[PDB]
Parts: C-alpha cells; structure tokens; sequence
C-alpha cells in the first residue's frame, strides 16, 4: 500500500532557490528563473530512473521571503511588497529584462501576491503533444544525443511589482513541487554509479558491490 | 553479530568427468521475493 | 521433434521443444486504426518485410566480453525492410529474434541475451559526448570490454556496467533469456514496438538494443574446437508506414 | 522434472523420476492405541524430529572397500531426536534414508546400498569379543577392509564376507538398491521400525545398518576429478517415547 | 550464368567438444520430389 | 523400454523405441492354396527354422568398404534351417533381418543398411565370367575394396559401383535403413519373398542379398577402442518346400 506508485512518487520537494533585487547595476540580478525538470534534484531523478515513460501533472507552491538591504538608509515606513511569478508554457516568449513587453502577455499565466498572506499556487496539466514524458532516448535531437524536444515542460519567472524608483530590497524565492496522478512504464534496474552532470547519463566505472573476507565468512552468532 | 539465518553448501562427493572434459566449474545464485513481502516508512536510500 | 518454419521465401529449422518470451504480455500488432483518422494514413509492406534475415555469426572464444546491436539499422541493408526506411517518413514493427549456438557435450558456458527499450550509453570521458560510429556499426557488432575504456567520443564499454551506468546483474528487469550450454542452445525474443508516440522516424532514433553477455566463460580440453558460434536471426512482425498517395 | 521438499525448516531438492523402496511393503506408523493400555502410556515429539538430518558426505576412489553405519546413535548429536535419546527410557522409529552421488557421464562404478536388520558382527579373532568403539563411531563412517583384518577387539571387515560371515552376494535378501553411475544416481529407502518388542531402549541396541558397497570400482580417464562424492540424509518418521507425566 | 536459385550455408558459431571426441566431421545431403511434379516430351537420354 | 523377444529355444533383447521397414509394404505369407491344387502339395517345418540365427560379428575400422551376405545359403549350414535345403528339391520363406552396432557417445559415422533383390554382379575383367566362391563365402561375408580389382574371375568390387555397374548413392531405391552412431544404432527389415515363380530350388539362385556401407568413415579419438563391432541376426519366416508323401 505504501509501495504503490503515487505513494512513492507523489510527495513534495525544494528543487529551485533563487535570490532578486528591487535595484542593482547588473540587471539579470533584478528577476529569477527557472526551467522545469527533473534532473537537477538528485533524490527525485534516481526514483524515477526506475521507469522509462512517466506522465503526471504539476502542483508548484512558493515561499517568498524579503529584506532590506545592508547599505545604509534607515526611518522607513514601508507598504508590504508585492511579486509577479509568470509561468510560461512550451512555445512562448522569454523575458531579458524586468521592463520587457512579455511580462504583460496574454498567453503568459501569471500569479500577483502581496506579502503577509498564505503561500501562493498553481497547477499545471500534462503538456506534451507526445502521449508520455521520456527520461530516457537513445536518439538524436534533429544535434545532440540523448535529448528530445517531446520533455519541454516551461519555465518559471519571478520579479517584484513596484513603480518607478523603488527602495532597495533584496527576495529569496523558494519553489516546492510535486507530482500528481502519476503513471508510468517499462520498468529499469537502479542506477549504480554517481551522476557526472544534468544532460547525459555519464558515469565513472563502479565496484559492482563492497567485499567481505572469504567466501565463507559468516559473522559469529550472539 | 547479526540474529540471522544461514546457508552454506557441502561437497558430498566431489566431481567426477570422462576424458576431454574441462576439470573446473561454477555455481549462480539467483534471489527473489515471495508474494507475501510488505513495506512500511518511505525514506531517504542511502545510496547517492 | 524438428519443426520447419517457411516466411516468405526463407526457411530455417528450430526444436519443438523451444520456449518463447512474449516481452511483456504483448504480441505485435497494428495500431488499429482511429488515432489519427482524417489525414493520418498508414500503409503496410507485408511482402518481403516478414522474411527470416541472417546476420553473420560471431565467435564465442575464452576471453569474450559480449556484443551489442541496435534496431533498427541492423537490418538497413537488408533487401526491402532497408528500401522501405529510405522511401517512407514514419514507420513501426516488432520483431521475432532467435539466437542459436553450436556446441558440444564437452564445452560449457553460460549466456544472458536481454532486450533493452531506449539503452542510453555513457560517453568514455565524464565531460565528453558519444559519436555516432560508436553507437553501432549496422549489421556488425560492437563490442564490450573487461576493463574501462577511454579515447574521445566512445561508449564506456566496460561489461560490468553495461554502458549504462547500472550493475550488470540487474538485466532481468528486461526481457531476457538464459542460454545455459548444459541444457539448451537457443533462445526465441517476441519484442512489440514500444514508444511514447505512435509512429516515429527510423533513422535518428534507436527503440531498442539486443545484448549477449556471458557470465560463465567458455571452457573446453584437449582437442575440442577452440570457438563456439552464434547465429542471430530476425524476423520483422507488423511494420506500418505512412501513405505516399 | 525436479521436486523441492521441505520438512520443518530443511528444504533439499530430488529428481520426481525417483525410485522408492518400502522395506516390506509396510510404511511406518505409531503403535496404535492399546498394547499396554493402563500404565504405558507414549509421546511423539513431532518437533523437529521429522527434517531432514545430513551427514558429512564420503569420498568414493579407485580403491574403496565401503562404508556401514550404525541406527540409531549415528544420530545421537544429531539436534532434537539426539535430545530425547537422553531423556527418554525407551522409543522406536522409522526412517527415509537418501543416498546421491555427484558423478559425470565420463565416470563409471556400481554401488550396492542395503539396509540390514541385526547385523550382529564377528571378530578378529575367533576366540575374542568385538568392542564397542569398533563397531561404530557415530555419525562418521567405519570402512570394510579388502584382505583379513587383525588386532585385538576389532571386527573382521574383510569386504567379501560383510563382518557377518556370509557371501556379499546374497544381501539382495534384505531391502536394498543398484546405483549405476550410467543410468541413475540416487537411492531412497524408507525403513519401518522392527523388532521383537513394541518399543526398546536406544543406546545398548542397533537396530539396523545401513551398508554401500561398491561392485565395480570408480574409474576415469585423463583429467578428471579422482574422486566422487556419496551424500546420505536421514529423516526420522512416526518417533515415540514413554510418557513422562 | 544460370537463372536458377542457390542454397548455402555458414558458420554461425563453431564446433565445440568435450576431450576425448574427434574434432573434424561431416554432412551429408538427400534431394527428392515432392508430389506436384510433371514431365512432358519424352525424348532420348544422353548418357549412353 | 526394453523388450525381450523368444523364438523357439531362442532369445535376444532390442528396443521397444525400434523402427522397422516391411519391405514393399508387404508381410510374408504362404501361398495360399490353390495355385498348383492337385499333384504340388507343399509342406512346411515351422518347428526350429523360426527361431533366432546369429553370424559372427563383423569389425569396423577406420578403412572398411563394407560387407555383403548372400541369401539363401548364408544359412545352409545352419541347424535345421539348412537340413531343410538339402532334403527337399523346392522351397520358399520370407526373413526379418536386425542390425545391431556396439559404440560410445565419443565414436561417430554412418552405415546404410539395404537389401537388394538379384544382385547380378560383374566380373574384374570385361570379357570374363565370375567364379562361384568369388559371389560368396556362406556365413563370412565377402568385402568391398576400395579402389577396382583385379585378377581372374572376381566380382569388380569397386565399392562406388557396388558391383553392379550403378552409383551407389542411388541404392536407397531398395528397403534400407541408416544407421547413424549419434542417434541410433539398430536396424530392423522384413522381406518377403520375391520371385517370378512360387517357388524355386535354393541352391543354385541367390534370391537377395543383404549389403552393409559406411558412407562416413568410423573416427574415434585418444584411447577409444580402435573398432565397432557390427552383429546380424536372421529369422526365417512362413517357410514352405515340396510335399514328400
């Protein structure tokens, strides 16, 4: 009952933290992003190495904490702060700066949210024209090898949502998600050796098992 | 050291060839469970 | 206790006595026929498609690691099954695949030959990447290595991982056979087509790779044969491509 | 064609092309209620009493002359039925007795196993009185000889007279079974509990002997094993003891 | 040369054999009719 | 799966696994009654001619041709069977002929096995005539040579041409058997009578005769035995001569 497959794949994990200001000199510090997959988080991805087609929907919730930076201005008197996490499906347009057009695209779902409330969420479907996810493909791109276009799931951005002008703050975003109805094929043995890198499936030569002191060595008895 | 069970193996009479044949040889272990086998408090595995 | 199988205009010979893995449950068969009703047209050869091909053998000496092939594109050569991947865009099968060996009562060993869905391989070095002669070779095999490889742009190769960064005892979990000299010489694979979409192109994507592996080396004496062979034929079930007209 | 038995927490394995002997064709069984009614009154341990007991195997060469053990008391530190030897006044018993051999089909040789009832045995010398050490050693085998023996108190184990003074020919009289290496490997003889009382004590009485005799000598060629190995295992059936309470 | 159809046969693996057999070997091939054969034109035969 | 066949005061043991070949799909029999009613009464012994006759053994070697018998007179000096060809001017009788070989798993090669009615034979030298002891011996077996003849008034034993002026890959048109050391090693074929009359004097024309071939040579490795021994055995059928009163 517990060894089922939604007991064992559907739980919730941290698997993206990033950091953003309200003002800096370096103006890719001003939002934050991420790309949806699962094979930066090393707990989740062996578990479900064990299959080779998976299909589930995603629930992503967010916590969002802020502070006023060490520089030097003090005497504020501040409203709470308020923050846009922008979701965008395979096929759409991609944000460069904090002020570009695409934060206001119709297509582009989008989550407003004030500090001081509960923590905000959404929930995304299956979204592949193929009929399951993959996470493994012995092919090729078009090149590269073992990459398919059929995994794209999206991308998450997050910026704050003042005026003109703002006050220095610096937000810490953490992104907690879960897999939900979940099913999944062709069962595989256990991955044995240590992951090299996110992209590929290299690996250095492992010891098949750790050794004992003869053939016939059992330990005595209490 | 351990309160578990044990299995060894015993030449009862050693191994007897014709002529031409090769003179050593080797024994597989193959392990599986039985339908009866329960499990209880998902966790963290020790292995990555 | 011989039974004589004819498809097309090829016979081979096989034991009655013969067991038979089904994948998974699944027989071959064609996709019926409403997934993609209006402009999704399919069409099947059945000519020369469902024929018996013959790969060449390969030589089981003392010392060897294993042999991989890939499919398809083991069989791009092979008469019309070949012509069909260069003239259509999409296509699907299954396949029968019957491994044979020549022995006597005075050798031993032991064999797995496994089916392995979507057989990703490691590249030699850790921050490298696999070329494509280094996948497969088409009708000739590669080969496996007993100890780790290296050069640029090749499959890791060691046997004990299978190239796949797994422990090589585990392979059961996949549709497989054991060939044990003592007891039997032959081993029958009924593999389905098996993909997350439908149809697909045959020329950028391997389904699936067959592997021969043994775990108890070839021994004999004095004045045997000093080499066992091996025999792989392939028999293509339910191939399907889409419409020209 | 290979069957799995298990008896408490034993498991051995057998070949379901067995043969069995029953003795006499009386199976064991419990005396049944009302010999002695009124002040004799039994027990069964039923413990682990009935599993299966395996010996040290033996090693058959070239020059072997057989082997004989004593029953009971071979199994007088044999676990729980060696227990209730020393805490019981009296019992009875029967047994099923296994008899393999691991041999190739490049080896030869003819064994002979029998079970005999009172296999009382002579001396030396003829004007002496056998002791108790060389009439058996437990749960390790005593060895017939193949000329005249000597020495005080020891039995005269000359092979072709069996220590009892008959031709070794004639013992097919008593429940037996041909092992020959060419066609079978295995004997089972299931031996009931027999006597001239209903039960009896268990340490100053042998019941039966179980004796192997080899009637062609092992024999191969080049590189074989020199050797073959004899396994014998014992379960104890229907055990019985006076009542404590 | 010839328009006809052909038969071979190969290698697959090798002989094996335990020590103490012979090492080389043979077959041996049988031809026959099956029962849809027919015939036309008796003429003379050129052999004798 | 053995069975033990008597005839008389005789008994041999084969094969319950045998394969037997009835010559033209014809059993052996009397002629009925009528075909000469009044003054050709026949009579027949049926008292010790069915019974088992046994030649001596014939040894097969590394180079041997091969062997033939002629029939009668193979048995015309054997027991009551050859009293009979000497007391009565007519007779007929049908046989069952076995074959039998003695050889290992580690021994291997091929016999044919065929009977053959008129055997009419060809002389060494073209413009010459065959001697009577040069077309048979009795119960020895005459040989084939291995390269062609000479000298006068000997049957060209050439074995590819069988003495008879054919190629002698084409002598299966007769009742035959193989005999193929891997998988079998007995041969069994009853003839019937076979004449352009019903009966006939047996002294002067040699009704069949049996022929045995190696078509792949005996081989045998290190410390085999350097022979095979071949063994014949005939039993004559419906026996039937001349009445005499």
């Amino acid at each position: 009952s517990e060894s089922s497959i939604e007991n064992f794949l559907c739980r919730s994990a941290c698997v993206y933290m990033g950091e953003y200001h309200t003002t800096n000199t370096d103006t890719s510090k001003l939002f934050a992003s991420w790309t949806i997959n699962a094979r930066r988080m090393v707990q989740m991805r062996r578990k479900l190495e064990l299959f080779t087609y998976v299909r589930f929907d995603m629930e992503v919730t967010f916590v969002i904490t802020s502070k006023q930076d060490q520089g030097t201005q003090l005497g504020q008197d501040m409203p709470p702060l308020t923050h846009q996490i922008m979701y965008i499906p395979p096929g759409g347009p991609i944000p460069k700066s904090v002020t570009d057009y695409t934060w206001q695209t119709s297509t582009n779902p989008s989550i407003f949210w004030t500090e001081g409330n509960a923590p905000p969420r959404m929930s995304i479907p299956f979204i592949s024209i193929g009929n399951a996810y993959s996470n493994f493909y012995d092919g090729w791109s078009h090149g590269v090898y073992g990459y398919n276009t059929l995994n794209h799931m999206g991308q998450i951005y997050v910026r704050h949502v003042n005026g003109s002008s703002p006050l220095p703050m610096t937000s810490t975003v953490r992104m907690y998600f879960k897999p939900k109805h979940v099913k999944v094929w062709v069962p595989r043995p256990p991955r044995l050796c240590q992951y090299k890198n996110a992209s590929t499936v290299n690996f250095t030569p492992t010891n098949i098992t750790e050794k004992r002191q003869s053939i016939n060595y059992i330990p005595e008895t209490v | 050291y351990t309160s578990a069970g044990n299995v060894t193996c015993w030449y009862q009479t050693g191994i007897v060839v014709p002529a031409g044949t090769p003179t050593s040889c080797s024994i597989m272990c193959f392990v599986s469970a039985c339908n009866d086998f329960s499990v209880r408090l998902l966790k963290d595995t020790p292995f990555i | 206790r011989v039974r004589s199988i004819t498809l097309g205009n090829s016979t081979i010979t096989t034991q009655e006595s013969a067991n038979v893995v089904v994948a998974y449950g699944r027989w071959p068969e064609y996709l019926k026929d409403n997934e993609a009703t209006a402009e999704d047209q399919p069409t099947q050869p059945d000519v020369a498609t469902c024929r018996f091909y013959t790969l060449e053998s390969v030589t089981w000496e003392r010392d060897s690691p294993g042999w991989w092939w890939k499919f398809p594109d083991a069989l791009k050569d092979m008469g019309l099954f070949g012509q069909n991947m260069y003239y259509h865009y999409l296509g699907r099968a299954g396949y029968t695949i019957h491994v044979q060996c020549n022995a006597s009562k005075f050798h031993q060993g032991c064999l797995m030959v496994v089916c392995v869905p979507e057989a990703e391989m490691g590249c030699s070095q850790v921050d490298g990447t696999v070329n494509e002669h280094s996948l497969s070779e088409g009708e000739t095999a590669k080969k496996f290595a007993s100890t780790s490889t290296n050069g640029t742009n090749t499959v890791q190769s060691i046997v004990t991982n299978a190239g796949m960064g797994v422990g090589v005892g585990n392979l059961t979990i996949f549709p497989h056979q054991w060939i044990n000299l003592r007891t039997n010489n032959c081993a029958t694979i009924v593999m389905p087509y098996i993909n997350n979409v439908p149809m697909d192109n045959m020329f950028r994507h391997h389904n699936f790779t067959l592997m021969i592996i043994p775990f108890v080396p070839l021994d004999y004496s004095s004045d045997s044969s000093t080499y066992v062979p091996i025999t792989v034929t392939v028999a293509p079930m339910c191939a399907e491509y889409n419409g020209l007209r």
